[PDB]
């Protein structure tokens, strides 16, 4: 199918700085009839089901401050977090929805 | 010859009646040894057209 490589996996970075998580699947999970990249960024605090962060791999959804930012195209994608806070010790994932079967990321325990 | 000339009696001569042709004794097929099936699954049967 579409096997995804998400890097890095063990982000241990101090507070306040920037950080970036890139994703690289085997397939180029994109579309041109609608120039929308079928791919999403999710995050999860331990103990809860994960939460949606970025849809179309680029666009921001409500309730998301600039502590999250989605971008990417082709088959390379980036989740950039501008500043860190105390509630962001969480696991980040990427997830395709271009074509079944759907896949997730390996995780990123920040 | 009688059927060619449409007569029950024929006269001394040489007549051309039909055509001779050797017949195929065997049928052979030669195709490449390609083996992998074809990716019709991910063309006809795909989510995003
Ligand atoms: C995707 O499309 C193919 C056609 O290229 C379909 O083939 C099916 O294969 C399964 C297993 O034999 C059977 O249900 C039928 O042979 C086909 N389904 C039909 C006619 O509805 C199938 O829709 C998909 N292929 C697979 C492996 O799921």
């Amino acid at each position: 199918d579409i096997v995804m490589t998400q890097s890095p996996d063990s982000l241990a970075v101090s507070l306040g700085e920037r950080a970036t998580i890139n994703c690289k699947s085997s397939q180029s999970v994109l579309y041109r009839s609608n120039n929308k990249n079928y791919l999403a960024w999710y995050q999860q605090k331990p103990g809860q089901p994960p939460k949606l962060l970025i849809y179309w791999a680029s666009t921001r959804e409500s309730g998301v401050p600039d502590r999250f930012s989605g971008s990417g195209s082709g088959t390379d994608f980036t989740l950039t977090i501008s500043s860190l806070q105390a509630e962001d010790v969480a696991v980040y994932y990427c997830h395709q929805y271009y074509s079944t079967p759907f896949t997730f990321g390996g995780g990123t325990k920040v | 010859t009688k059927c060619t000339l449409k007569s029950f009696t024929v006269e001394k001569g040489i007549y051309q009646t039909s055509n001779f042709r050797v017949q195929p004794t065997e049928s052979i097929v030669r195709f490449p040894n390609i083996t992998n099936l074809c990716p019709f699954g991910e063309v006809f049967n795909a989510t995003r057209f």
